[PDB]
């Protein structure tokens, strides 16, 4: 019978892939020290200060 | 004066994603093709390690489909004969019947579109406590990352029924409602951060929870043809129908055709995985056979058994019946029970539970005079 | 009914409008009836509306 020639029409109507909600950057202690280039084997040392008992 | 025939409420078509894209007639097989976009996955490399390659990520964009593929009409043969002559107000009582009519059937595609789903495992819901189960289902739509707005929740009559029956809203001090709008009020509105809707298109001891994004609906009205001496567009609920009626010829009667094209689609995943809904079902504990123990009216009478469950919803399509001595009587698949002869039997209903396991066996008397 | 689109197979299936009735009729006579006589009403009876007609 008749036919007709028509495109494909590809939509996007909000329908995405479902990703997780980012919570925990904000949570942990970021960047307290920032030299690490001025270091041996790019590692900074932190020092813990010294507790006595009587 | 006038009594109603008793007829169920609409409340599906406008809980549902609908027409979030036309122009189907505008793409090959009538099918529009959905993009979804892409997303990527990142790499770790150590530092200073020696060697420097790098592995590239990929950007693959993913598709799905949505078709027309059903055409919903409520076909009248009104023959000429009959008109102006039994039929009278023709806007009330054949137009309107037939738009109610049509709007059933949209409402039964839409709520088998939603029973039918790929659903994976089915959420139980106790009795005894509720509010586990629906906590449940709103875990599992959290688990896959659902975003937690637009979310409907439809409940079955049944389901409605035992979250009032439900201690945890049925006692004040259980609930803090200090009105008990589930005592005074047989109607508890919301838990677990969904609120609730009541239906009766769904299974009467199920309930469902989707996302919007989870089931879609096309619709289409159809053009009404040049060639037609009456044609018009009565609308439904939120759908345009076309109604349109051929006068002569066959009969020398009218023929009227009330009709739409319709579309359904899952949005299930990339991976084929359905996660943007979920279906919880009511655990049953027993079954009894209504009426109890009765009396047929002839020695080949039929009586149609009905079984309940403990929470109320019939069980009659699911029960294995069984006759004890079928030479008096026998019961058939459907609960149907005819007697053969005088005399007592007894009949066994076997359900097997939606939990599981050993099926539950109720046990009456049919007494064939 | 719902047919499947652009199906060869041309054919509408009809519906059915069938109206139905049902009567309701008078069958029961609910009735109080008094019988005096004549000395009753004239020396017995002092008043009537509250002796008579309100039982």
């Amino acid at each position: 019978a008749h036919i007709f020639v028509k495109p494909e029409l590809v939509a996007e109507i909000g329908v995405k892939q479902l990703q997780r909600e980012i919570v925990l950057p904000g949570l942990v202690w970021t960047n307290p020290l920032t030299d690490f280039g001025g270091s041996k084997n790019d590692t900074i040392t932190v020092r813990v200060p010294a507790i006595t008992t009587a | 004066i006038g009594v109603k025939q008793l007829q169920r409420e609409i409340v599906l078509p406008g809980l549902v994603w609908t027409n979030p894209l036309t122009d189907f007639g505008g793409s090959k097989n009538d099918t529009i093709t959905v993009r979804v976009p892409a997303i990527t996955t990142a790499n770790r490399r150590d530092l200073r390690d020696p060697d420097r390659t790098v592995i590239a990520s990929e950007l693959v964009e993913h598709s799905f489909g949505v078709t027309l593929d059903k055409h919903v009409y409520a076909a009248l043969k009104f023959t000429d004969e009959q008109r102006t002559l039994d039929i009278r107000d023709y806007t009330k009582q054949v137009l309107m019947p037939q738009v109610s009519a049509v709007a059933y059937e949209l409402e039964d595609y839409i709520a088998e579109l939603i029973e039918g789903a790929p659903y994976e495992e089915t959420i139980l819901i106790d009795p005894a406590d509720t509010v586990p189960a629906f906590i449940t289902a709103d875990q599992r739509m959290g688990e896959a990352n659902v975003p937690t707005d637009s979310r409907r929740l439809v409940v079955g009559s049944a389901v409605a029924a035992a979250l009032a029956k439900d201690k945890q809203f049925r006692h004040a001090d259980w609930s803090g409602d200090q009105a008990n709008a589930a005592l005074r009020e047989a109607h508890v509105g919301r838990l677990a951060g969904m609120n609730v809707i009541r239906s009766n298109a769904i299974a009467p001891d199920k309930a469902y929870l989707w996302h919007r994004t989870a089931f879609i609906l096309a619709y289409r009205t159809p053009v009404v043809p040049e060639g037609a001496k009456a044609g018009a567009s009565f609308s439904a609920n939120g759908v345009a129908l076309r109604w349109l009626a051929d006068y002569d010829y066959s009969q020398l009667g009218d023929r009227t055709l009330l009709d739409v094209f319709t579309g359904r689609k899952v949005v299930t995943e990339v991976d084929g995985s359905f996660v943007r809904a979920v279906e919880l079902q009511l655990q049953a504990s027993s079954i009894t056979i209504v009426g109890g123990a009765f009396a047929l009216a002839t020695t080949t009478g039929t009586k149609q058994l009905k079984v309940r469950d403990d929470n109320g919803t019939d069980v009659t399509a699911r029960c294995t019946f069984a006759s004890s001595a079928g030479t008096k009587a026998t019961v058939s698949a459907a609960g149907l029970v005819t007697g053969v002869a005088a005399g007592t039997a007894d009949i066994t209903a076997s359900y097997v539970p939606p939990q599981g396991g050993t099926a539950k066996t109720a046990t009456v008397t049919v007494t064939v005079p």
